[PDB]
Order: C-alpha cells, then structure tokens, then sequence
C-alpha cells in the first residue's frame, strides 16, 4: 500500500524539522514545570495540563502540515508526486498518517515525562487512577490535534503561496483557540436576559478545543456524543480536505 | 415555571442564616429561580440577599407575604404576594427573625395603619437599598 | 412531680447542704430551698421520660457531682434536664453527666448562674430539629459557662438576649450550630472547640462582643456565620478544613459593618473568607489564609483596602518578595481576579474556565491594569505566619 | 509502434481554446522536442501526455492505453522544471523514497546514484545541495524501473558543461535501447545535436514538425559563414552590402557573412582567393534560426536591431 | 584596456583558490568565463567587481582601482538569480537602481521600453516570471552607459525568441565600445557571440585567446562534407594519399577528416577544383573544446553513463 | 547622498507589508481602547502603565517583523550581493535601512499614540491639555526608541544567520526573551530568594532590558499603584536620575548598532 510509503517519508521528514523539535521540547518541559508546581504546591493539575495542550497542540499540529499540499505545489514535487501510480486520496491520507502519528508520539514525550514527574512527586498519587485519567488524556489530545491537522490540510490546499498559507494558519489558531471562546465570553456579558443558558452547552460543540476540554472534565450530553464529535471534525474536515485537493 | 410561589415547611432552612424559618414571627420571603425555590428566614434577610451583586441579574420571583391578610406571629402561605409591588413599613417595634422589622402590605393603607401605630414610614421596594437595611436594623436592635 | 426532699440525702455540712448517695432514683424532682448539695458517682437520677427531671426555682443552688438520664422531650414545655427559674439566681450546676432527648441546661431570666464543666450528650435518633438545644441561655445577665462537653444535641449552646456572660473553653461536638448568638449584647466566648458541626459560629444580630481564641476542626459549610454584627472583635480564631455537607467558608460575614477581625486562621477549606456586598470597610488585618483553594469572595467593584497601620495578611499563595528586610511585602496582593469574579457573577463560565483565553484574560490583567476592577487587595501583605502558636 | 499518440486533441480552460488541434506521433526510440514561446500549448502538452489533464476535445494514447493507468506511470519517468525536494531528508533517503512508490528495485538505487554521479554528495541534506546538484537527483527518479518515455522538461539548467554532454550521453544511450523520450527546452542550440525531431509550436496551433533536414528543406533560410583572420574588415564589409549580403564585423580581423545559399560557393571563393583568412566557419541555419523563422510565420513581428 | 587582471592569486585559509592568472580584456572584446572545477569562475567575477580584495596581485578596472566609486558607475553586474524586491512595482525598482547608480531619471522609461517590459511595468515583482526578472536584472545593467558590463548567466529560464534579441543587444553595445564579460553554462549556444575564451580550471587558467585560437592549440579533427564532386575516384582516396581518412561517401561526396591546422589548405585543394558545389564544414565546438581542456588539466573521462 | 536614496525604498516598501498595517492599526485600535476605557473609569497611573505595556508588546513586533529579513533577505534574494557592486558602502545600507525603517516605526507610533491623544482630549473632559502633551510627548520620542533598539536587534540576528527561515526563529527569540521572559526570570529569582539573593544588585538588572528602560521611563510621574508596578517596584531602588535612563536607552541602539555594522562588515 502507497499510502504507507509515503506516510514513511513525512516520519523522516517531520523528525528532522528544527521547528518543530523546539516545541516539542517546550511542550515537554512546560508540562513538567507544571506538574511540579501541581505535586509540590490529580484532577486538579489535570484541568491545567489541559489548559496547556490546548496551547501547544494546535500550534504543533500547524507548524507540520501548513505546508503540506502548497509546500509540495511550491517545491515543484506535487505536479511530480501526481504522475506517479497514486491518487490524490493517497497523497493526502499518507500525509494524514505521517503527520498523524508525529504528534501522536509528542503527546507520550510530553505526557510521558508529565506523567513520570507526577508518579515521581506525589507519594501515594494513587496510580490505578493515573493510567486511566492519563490514557484518556494522551487519546484525546492526539484527537484534537489530529482535528488541526486536517484544518491544515484545508488551508494548505486552498492557497496558492506558501506565505499566505501561515497568514490563515495563524487565523485558524487564533479563531479556534481564543477568539471563539471569547466571543461565548463577550456575549454572556453584554447579552445576559436574552441569551439561552442551555444553548451555550450545545454550542460549546462548534468548536474541537471546547470539547477538547469537556472529555477531560469526568453537563446535558453524555460522553459518548463527545467522542463520536471530535471524531467528526476530522471526519468532516478530512473529507473536505480531499474535496479541496481534488480541485487544483 | 416561575410563576409558583411555593409553600413553606417546618423542616425548611434559610438560604443565609440557614435556620429554621417556622421558629419565628413576622414575614418570610422567598425566592423562586425555575430552576430551585430558596427562602429565607425574614424578608430582611431577602432583601439583603436580592441587593447583591450575583442576584441583580438573576431571573427570579421574589415572594413576601401579605401582613394586611395574616396574623403577624404565625403567617399563612397562603396569599404570598408578589415583592416587587408591595409596601414594606420600617422603623415598627415589632420584632423580625433576623434583619429590621419589614413588614409587607399589598393595600398601602393598611401599611399606613401600621406607620401611625407604631411611628414607621412606608417606602416601595426600589427605595430599599443597603444603606436603609443596616440604618433600620441599628435602630432596632441597638442601644 | 416529687421533690428533692422526697429522697434521702446526707447532710455533711449543716448549711443546707447535702450530699446524695450512691443508688439510682425515679421521676422528676424540684429544689425550691437554697440546698448546696453534691453527689456521690453512683446518683443515677434517672426520670422516666417525662417533665423537666431537675427543676430550680430557687438562688443560691450548688448542685455538684449528679447525673441526669431520660427527661422529657417536649420544647414547647421546655423538657429540660435543669430548669432553672428567673427567681433561682447564682446557680451553680457543676460537673454533671446528662443523657436525654431535651434541653441539657434550660436558663431563663436567671443571674450569674455557672455552668461548669458538665457533659450533656444529648441524642442519637432524632433527625437535629427536635433533639433540643445542649445549654439553653434566654436572656441572662452575668452567666459563666466554662470548660463543658456538650456531644449530639440541636444547635449547641443556643443564647437569646443574654447581655454579659463567658464562654470558655467548652467543647462541642457533631451537632448543627456550635454556639449560637441571637441578640446578645456585650457578650464574650474564649477558646472553645467546635468539632463537625453544620455551623461553626452562628454570630446573629448581636454586637459589641469579642470572639477570640476559639477553634472550629472539620466543620460542615461554615466555619464561622456572622449575621448583623457591630462593634465586634474577632482575635485568634482558627478555623481549620470547613468541608461541604454551602461550598465550605472558614468565615461568611453577612452585614457586619464594624468589627476588628485579626490574628486569624483559616486553613484548608474551599473558601477562606466570603464578604457580602453589604458587609464593607472594617478593619481586616493579620490574619492567614493558608491553604484554602479560593481565599476570597468578593462580588463587588468597590476598592476594599485590608490593612490597617500597613500591616496587612499573611497570603499563602502571595507570590511576592521582601527586598527592605521588614515583615511586609513589597508588592500588593490582589486576592481576585476580573475572571475570577465572571464565575461568580455568571455560573454558566464555568464550562468555559479552563479554556485558554480565560487563561489568557487572567495575564492581560496583570499587563494590563485598566481593565482590573478595583477588588479585595491589601497594600503590605505578610510575609510570615503572624499565628505561629495557633498551629500548636 | 508509437509511445506517444496524440490524436487531434483541443483543450481549452474556459471558453478560449489554449491549444487547437494537435496531431502528434511520437516514435519507438525517437528523441521529442516542444519548444513553444507565448501560448501554453507547450504546457499543456506536457500535462496531456502525463495524467495531470484531459483531452477536452480528442484523446491521448500513451503506449496504447490511457495516461492514467497505473501500468503507465509505472514505466514513465519525468523531469519537471525548478524542483525542489524536501530539504530535510537526504539524497539518498528522497531517491528510496521515490523507488517505493515506482515499485522500483531498491538494488538501483545504489546504482542510479552512481549513474548520475551523486555518490559522493550522497547522505547529505537536499538543502545542501546545488541548483545543478538537484537536477542530478531529479534524473535520477526519472530513471527508477524501467522507463519506456521520458518528459525532460529543462534538463540542463545549472549544470555543468560537461555534465550537460554526459547528460545526452546517457541520453543518446537510452534511445539506442528503445527509451522514446521528449525534450523540453528554451536553450536551443546544445538541444539540436542530440535531438531527432522538432516539433516547433505556436501560440495556440502546432506549426511545423519533422527532423531537422526537413525543416532546413521545408524553410528556407539562409547560411551564414564566419571568416576570422581576414586582412581588413571595411574592405569587405562594404562589398558585400553591395553583393547583396547582410554582414557585419565582429573584432579587428573577423567577418560573418550571411548568404543565401545560391550565392553560398561564390561568397566561399572570394576569402580563400582574396585575401587569407586564419580559419573559415560555416554555419548552417541552426535550430534557434528556424525557430525565429516560424514565429514570424504566424504573428510575431520582430523587435529592433538591438531592442529585447 | 578595461580589465587588466595582473598576477593575481587569491587565497583564503591558505587554501590558494586562484592561482596565478593574467586575463588582460580588450575595449571592445567580449570574453567568456567558464569554470566548472575550481572556484575560477566565481571567485574572478568577484575580483573584478572590486568587492574582493586580491591577495598577492592587483587587479585593474577601466585603468583605475576596482573599488572607486567612478569606475563603480561604469559597471553593470546581472548576477545569477536575483527576485529584486517582491511587493515594489517594475518601475520603482528600476528607478530605486536609477537614484543609486547615479543615472539620470529619465533613462528607467527608455530602458523599460528597451527591454519589453513596459507592459509588465507598473506591476508588483511577486507577479513576474524568471524571464521577466532576468529581463528587469538587465535592465539595471544598462543603466546610465556602461562602460564594462558583466553577465552571470542572463539568459537562464527565458523564452528563445528574447535569448537571440539579448545578443543582438549584446552586440550593438559591443560596437559602441562597451566590453562585456559572459560568465555562462550553456556554452553551445553562446559560442556564436563571444570573441575570445577564457577556460579557467582548477585554479589555473587553461586556455584563453579566440575561437581559431582555442583550436590551434588543439590538435582536433573537422568533418569537411563536400557533396557534390567529380567522378568519385582518385581524388576520393589522395587525402589518404596525404595522410588522412576521407571517407568515400556514395552520393557524389566526400567526408574527409582533418587536423584544423592544415584546415584551409584542404579546403582550397578542393574547392580550387571548379567542383565543390555547396559543400559543408563541421568545426569541433566549445564544448568539445571544454572537454579537451579540463581532461588536459585534471579531469579524466566518465563512464559511458556515469553522469 | 546614497543613505536616503536606500532610506526612500524601505519607507516605500515597508508600507506596502500587509502584515505591517495590520498590526499596525492594531497598535492604534488598542491604543484607543485603551484610552478609553480609562477615561470610563474616571485611573490617570493605570492607563499610563497599560499604554507602556502595550507598546511593550507591539512596538518590539512591528520592528523585529520588519528587519529580521533586512540583510539575510536580501543575501538569499540576490539584490544584497549586486548592491555592493554599486557606488555605496556597506555602512550606508545598513544606516539607510535603519533610517528607512526608523521612519515606519516613527509612524506607526505617530498614528498610535496620535489617535490615543485624540481620545483623551475628546473625551474624558476636562483634561489638563499641558500635562496631557507633556505625557504623550514623552511616549512618542521614547516608543520610537524602544523601537529603534529592536530595530538595531533585528540587524544584528539577520547579519549573524546565513538562511531567512532560520532568521525568523531567532526574531521569535529575541521577541520572546527581552519582553516576557526577562520579566519573568527576574520574577522567579526574586520569589524564590523570597528577595534575599542580591538586596543591590537586583535593581540593576533592569537596566539589561530595553523593554523595562522603557517602562521606567514613561512611568516616572505616574506611579499611583504598587501592584501594578509588578517587578517594576525595583525601579524605586534604582538611584540613577530620569536623564540616565534615556542615555541607557540610547546606548542600547548604539552598542547594537556598531555590533550590527561590525558583524555586516564580515558578513
Ligand atoms: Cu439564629
Ligand atoms: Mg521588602
Ligand atoms: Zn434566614
């Protein structure tokens, strides 16, 4: 299968790229300096490491793939990569697999020394607890950056120039981190006796960071919707992404 | 859903003071949310709850009882009136649960009864603010 | 009803005293003679379940040494265990055991009665708004009730309108309010110990008085009501991990105008002190909020200054320094944020309050203060503990 | 057998028809080459014969079949313009990429390194690399497998000028083993020792294809004959606006001398009788002549003496 | 004399990366650089431009130092890729050069119109092609007559139709007196336009003079096909007699190879015959010259496709 | 001369960055609303130390986005390498490039701290119009130098890398480290000394900061607050006089300028 051989090149491609090793570190670093001002000063330094890879997965997963499909149409190798035997589906679903499991392995060196440095400072953290709350953190911060990943995929394909596609993913970042949830803020406050207090639970699902939040918090919805709608934005984004492709 | 002042029981809390509301004289106001009804041991002790600033914006009823229709030591649920239109008398020797003695009417003449008997003035429920709460209630039970 | 004289008691001393010997007894009884009698361990003055088993009318009583069961339980007739008269002045109900579903001490119209070093514990079945209250003070001036153990009765040592009485060092546990204050005038309480309780402190409409020393160890939702006290003086309290059971507020000042609260210790609760709207500008200085998760709850936008003569508090999450080797702290300590204050004005912000851009609201408040509503802050905080003994 | 069978395509974008009516037919071991100046039929022929188009109006057939099977591209290499790789892996690692997704051996890529003479800058970053560097690596994917048809587009941009001989080299071997390819260049002379036909296109149509015996016999141009070491240049370059030749004077002591091919063996008599040049130059009418020729023929009027 | 490169030999890191060349140029004569080894070729563009500074030698510009600021508005430099100024327009980037160099201001519309960008002007470079920048990266060239100009490789990525117009510009500024320095890689292709050579390899350089000059000095053979002839006879088979192998082709011609150095004398035996009838020379090219050259020096020959 | 023939280009194509006059008129839609909700409130020291922050964070973005790609830019575009063959020096297109984007950082504080005048005197009424210019006439000639320090900082991170993608990361270093990390550093070494390090030298170390210059300068008359201060509460401790802290401000640009002309005169 093509779309492992090349999912094979974006590994190599992606682990050598100076940009993003600087923040892989960082992410690694700051989720210490944050579990060691948790221990010393479970759920309650949880809720700040969520706050923090809310921060760095996103802007992790748009420093990998802004320039995934405009990087290669500037490089000249994308009208290459066309004339050999594969789709436009397998060019874009083996950069989804390669950039995929990147940041799938920068959540278990950024959890995975946040975890030790818990299991190491509490004395009596109660570890049972621990492998769950951590395995359901590491799955769902791979989720929300794999939902980024593929908002990549649709910035990247509609730009022509790869300068103007950092321009947008800068907007994505800004839009769907805190400017969305700023204007949930905003509105309660200007807006308090005419607003619907139960709408704001569902509209908090428009937004992949929201529930991001909510599935690392255990409310009118079950959990169960939340995990079939984090996995639809990248459902829906992928596939509007390779909508996006085929059309260039 | 806010339209329904709820009765009250003998095993009933205040919201602040949290004692028991039935163990005493003079009205008790209440404070219906639709989404949970809270009471309060005297109407002082609800108006001292209603001028802060976490239930000025809060959409809530506010139920006082009618003292024109009741006897003051033990009020019926009964006619429970709307606090908003009422007319509380300050300033009575009577003697409340927890604030100063606010008794409220809903006729204004038996409020002016009330004002003559005992040496109160009538006000309406916008002129009740912080500063004539811990005025009435020095008055009352100092010196 | 008998009377006292209907037992047989041993005269030791012949000054009307007596001395009751070992052996149980049956019934209500009733001193209308100024009898100092004292008892041997074995006077199990045990009632039938019915009337107030001690009754005092008259003064100058020294009951010493006996030991109640099984009064009444009517409230409405006050069921007491030890009824005392307004006629019965200067009584002295001294280290007694009292075991019963009604009053322990009912006091009324009395004067410089003590109550000493007694245990009163009251019930175990009754749901807390029957069981009866454990020393009952109606409007008493003079009283001295020191050093009891009052265990399981409704809302502790209940005082109503008693101008000039001393609570000291009695110890009151798992009941609904720990000492309860309606309308007492010039009061003082020392060094109790309140132990799981509902309420702490019930402070109600009563001023001038001076609480100090006292001790609240893993109460339920409020470590210490304040409702409607002046002139008051609240020194070297510690209040110690209020669990829920309210969210749990070491101190709730409700409508308090002036008093002096210092020298405090609120450690380990949810909320460490709760200051209502109406509640402002008394002096707040030298007390410890130490390890509670949410200092301070203040719901207004008025500037608040806690510390009088530039000694301020002692903050455990105050991330400060102390250049000028004084006690002080060089920088301001703002207990509330702007975001901080939208949950507490707004419940439904707290879906959104580990979101980032709440996060990034809490450090453009720091960079920029136009946007800071004036809040609880204190100029010169503390850099060490000021309650360096309250931690024995 | 052709490789190459374009059968009267039109492909248009909108309503402007960009390339009209095309009629091609590419040989067994034939060398191609496109040379267009102002339309893209020169780039939209390049992406008619890979897969990267559709014929609007005709129908390709890239050895036989359809351009997009996958039994095509298996055995078809190409060389686009200005490729840069990723800059991040190496030479070697971009090369065994590339041989995964051929299906290619992975005992050539040792070989094709070696074939394009990368072997000693191999193992180190793309980005480390030169612009001619990077051309020696992108032929050296379109050579994984067996290819049958090559689309050098601008094969010998940055490189060397011996580089650029063994290129052809290579080249020249290729076709002798039945590798049909296509060139694709703006530098024409250096292109027209080693190519077989040309195929001269427009703006919009294809004008005129064939060797290049056939297109020196179908246009006639003139022939030009540069003579160095002459004696003076005026005494000459004065005679020969009167002979009825456009010649100029091109250092101290050397002439070229444009004829028109009747005028050709006497122009030649008069430099070896009168007068004794050092060394005698003819030059045929070259590619690049020919092509200046067929853009006058449709449109394209020429600029000024020196202008562009 | 414009360039007068004098005994120079650059080194940096004791390294000796030029060594020892005297390239004097003609006032009107249009040389060529080609390096392909060393660093010969870039490191003697530099040293001419006068933003080098030569170790162990002088070099010499128009008759004065190579870094006065006079001689330095007497030159126009094209380098090899040059995306000027991607948000400026056509216009004022040409008179941002134009202030710089000193130029008057009313040359930047008749080189805007010279070179056929003045419908492309008053557009913002990011829109422009290589061969529009390669034709604005001459038009800065031109400015304000150039005494010595000094290409890097001009026409790279232009359109075949312009690459011819830029030497027939190149050679109306030859006869104004203006000498110019082609520093190119495409060597089939410029040979028809420069005057004299300067293959320069491993340092040294190898070989200078013209082209006649270039095969002179190395012995190459020429392909002299003559159709057209007598009676395919003796005649065919005397150059043999002479010391060669002419080929008797069948359709009345003759290919005959020769040494270049008895080039002429074969020719005029032929041709002084009263039939030679339209017969064909094939001189060995620059590029076969480049590759005598460099194998002469260092190099050894490749495989058969090795590169 | 040849500095303002190279000075008219950068103040010509500086303006036409997109990125620039976005940011740009975001410097002047923050400075207006900040303004105004400090003339809401009345709160005079509170709008003073929050208009320093915001050129804090902003007028070291606007000049590190124009100059990192000033000297590198041009090297990998191919214009640095023809421009020395033209009649100039290298010191001239370096102080022309310092002069021409001096002039957009001049502007683009002009238009700032311009309209942020412009909703003061219109709107909080009242005013004191001569302490109103005096305090915003020392927040124009010292925004522009703190500009023109991060301006003299981009020069010496483009001369000293040799690629354009490698010089916006060290932009992104410099941008991070002198505005919210030194602050941060010199806030956790005095936290956890608990103020017991250096009780003299600490106040010293804000002169290692052009940003916290910056703020020591324009919050000279309006200290109002303490809190607010932050870990400007050391600029008490500071003995030096208010002319000092403009020379150390200048001396930032002078010693970063000379060390950006000596690394371009090898580059
Ligand atoms: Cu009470
Ligand atoms: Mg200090
Ligand atoms: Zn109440």
């Amino acid at each position: 299968n093509q779309v492992w051989n090349i999912a094979r090149k974006e590994l190599s491609d992606g682990l050598r790229n100076r940009w993003l090793l600087a923040i892989s570190l960082l992410f690694a670093v700051l989720a210490v300096g944050i579990a060691w001002l948790g221990a010393a000063a479970i759920p309650a330094t949880i809720a700040s490491l969520a706050s923090l890879a809310t921060f760095l997965m996103p802007l992790i997963a748009l420093l990998l793939a802004y320039d995934a499909i405009v990087g290669e149409d500037e490089g000249g190798t994308l009208m290459l990569l066309l004339t050999y035997p594969l789709g436009r589906g397998q060019i874009l679903l083996g950069k989804f697999v390669g950039h995929g499991l990147i940041l799938a392995l920068a959540v278990l060196i950024g959890f995975g020394c946040a975890a030790l440095a818990i299991a190491l400072l509490v004395e009596g953290v109660e570890l049972g607890m621990l492998f769950w709350a951590f395995g359901r953190f590491m799955i769902s911060s791979t989720l929300l950056g794999w939902v980024f990943l593929a908002f990549a995929y649709v910035l990247s394909g509609k730009v022509n120039e790869k300068s103007s596609a950092a321009g947008l993913a800068l907007g994505v970042w800004f839009l769907f981190v805190l400017v969305f949830d700023l204007v949930l803020l905003a509105l309660l406050v200007l807006s308090e006796g005419k607003f619907n207090p139960e709408l704001l639970p569902w509209l908090l699902l428009l937004n992949p960071t929201d529930i991001y939040r909510l599935i690392n918090l255990s409310l009118p919805v079950p959990a169960a919707v939340l995990w079939l709608c984090l996995l639809a934005w990248i459902g829906v984004s992928l596939l509007l992404a390779y909508a996006i492709f085929r059309r260039r | 859903q806010s339209l329904e002042p709820v009765a009250f029981h003998d095993s009933d809390e205040c919201h602040v003071c949290g004692m028991i509301i039935t163990d005493f004289p003079g009205p008790k106001g209440q404070a219906v949310e639709k989404r949970g009804v809270k009471k309060f041991c005297s109407t002082a002790e609800m108006l001292g709850w209603w001028l802060q600033p976490e239930n000025r914006l809060l959409d809530a009823k506010l139920y006082v009882h009618d003292m024109g229709r009741s006897v003051w030591e033990k009020p019926d649920d009964g006619h429970l009136i709307d606090a908003t239109s009422a007319y509380y008398v300050v300033g009575t020797s009577l003697k409340g649960a927890m604030g100063a003695s606010l008794a409220s009417f809903a006729e204004e003449q038996d409020a002016k009864a009330l004002a003559g008997m005992h040496g109160g003035r009538v006000l309406r429920f916008e002129e009740i603010d912080q500063a004539l709460l811990q005025e009435a209630a020095s008055m009352q039970h100092g010196g | 009803a008998p009377q006292s004289i209907t037992t047989l008691p041993l005269q030791p001393d012949g000054e009307n005293r007596w001395r009751l010997p070992a052996g149980e007894y049956q019934g209500q009884f009733t001193i209308e003679q100024p009898m100092q009698l004292r008892c041997e361990p074995g006077a199990v003055i045990q009632s039938q379940g019915q009337g107030s088993s001690l009754l005092i009318s008259a003064p100058d009583v020294l009951v010493e040494g006996c030991t109640l069961y099984e009064w009444g339980s009517d409230l409405t007739a006050m069921d007491s265990a030890v009824f005392i008269l307004p006629a019965a002045e200067r009584a002295q109900i001294s280290n007694n055991r009292m075991r019963g579903p009604g009053f322990g001490v009912f006091v009324d119209g009395t004067r410089d009665v003590q109550v000493i070093g007694n245990e009163i514990d009251g019930d175990a079945g009754v749901r807390s708004q029957d069981r009866g209250n454990g020393i009952h003070l109606f409007a008493v001036s003079g009283a001295r009730v020191l050093h009891n153990h009052v265990r399981n009765a409704r809302d502790g040592i209940y005082i109503d309108t008693s101008n000039g009485n001393h609570l000291e060092g009695n110890v009151i546990e798992d009941v609904r309010y720990g000492v309860h204050y309606m309308f007492a005038n010039e009061n003082s309480l020392i060094d109790n110990v309140t132990r799981r309780t509902r309420t702490g402190y019930a402070l109600m409409q009563s001023r001038k008085l001076t609480v100090t020393g006292n001790r609240s160890e893993q109460d339920q939702n409020y470590g210490i009501l304040m409702n409607y006290i002046t002139y008051s003086t609240i020194t070297g309290n510690f209040v110690s991990d209020v669990q829920r059971g309210g969210e749990g507020k070491a101190l709730f000042i409700y409508n308090s105008l002036f008093n002096t609260i210092e020298n405090n210790h609120f450690e380990k609760s949810s909320l460490g002190i709760h200051l209502t709207a109406g509640s402002e500008d008394n002096r707040i200085s030298g007390n410890a909020f130490v390890g509670n998760q949410q200092q301070v709850k203040y719901v207004a936008s008025r500037t608040q200054e806690w510390s009088v003569d530039g000694r301020g508090n002692y903050w455990s999450d105050y991330l400060g320094w102390d250049r000028n080797n004084d006690g002080l702290g060089d920088i301001a300590y703002e207990p509330n944020d702007n975001v901080d204050r939208l949950l507490w004005l707004y419940p439904q912000v707290r879906l959104l309050m580990n979101s980032p851009s709440i996060e990034v609201l809490r450090w453009v408040q720091r960079a920029f203060p136009v946007i800071k509503s004036p809040g609880v802050q204190d100029s010169h905080p503390l850099m060490k503990l000021p309650t360096e003994k309250l931690l024995t | 057998m052709n490789a190459v069978e374009i059968q009267g395509v039109s492909q248009r974008y909108g309503s402007m028809t960009v390339l009209h009516d095309l009629n091609l037919n590419l040989g067994e071991g034939e060398v191609l080459g496109l040379f267009g100046h102002n339309g893209a039929g020169k780039t939209t022929s390049m992406k008619l014969i890979l897969g990267l188009l559709s014929p609007s109006e005709g129908q390709v057939k890239v050895l036989g079949r359809a351009p997009n099977d996958p039994q095509v591209r298996r055995q078809l290499g190409y060389l686009p313009e200005n490729v840069t790789f990723y800059p991040q892996l190496s030479g070697r690692e971009t090369l065994r990429h590339f041989a995964r997704l051929k299906g290619a051996a992975l005992t050539q890529v040792d070989e094709l390194l070696e074939q394009v003479g990368l072997a000693h800058a191999a193992d180190r970053r793309v980005k480390t690399y030169s612009k001619g560097m990077r051309q020696r690596l992108g032929l050296a994917q379109a050579l994984l497998g067996e290819p049958r048809l090559l689309l050098l587009d601008e094969p010998t941009v940055g490189l060397d000028p011996i580089a650029t001989q063994d290129l052809y080299l290579l080249i020249d071997r290729l076709r002798q083993r039945g590798t049909s390819i296509i060139l694709c260049s703006h530098v024409l002379p250096g292109v027209e020792a080693h190519i077989n036909r040309a195929a001269i296109l427009a703006k919009g149509c294809l004008q005129a294809v064939g060797s290049l015996s056939q297109l020196r016999a179908e246009a006639g141009l003139p022939v030009r004959i540069r003579a160095s070491g002459i004696s003076e240049r005026d005494s000459w370059l004065q005679r020969w606006t009167d002979a009825g030749h456009s010649a100029r004077g091109l250092s101290e002591s050397s002439i070229e001398v444009v004829a028109v091919n009747g005028h050709k063996l006497v122009l030649l008599r008069q430099l070896l009788g009168e007068g004794e040049p050092e060394d005698i130059e003819i030059h045929q009418p070259s590619l690049e002549d020919l092509y200046r020729y067929y853009m006058e023929r449709a449109g394209d009027v020429r600029a000024q003496e020196g202008r562009l």
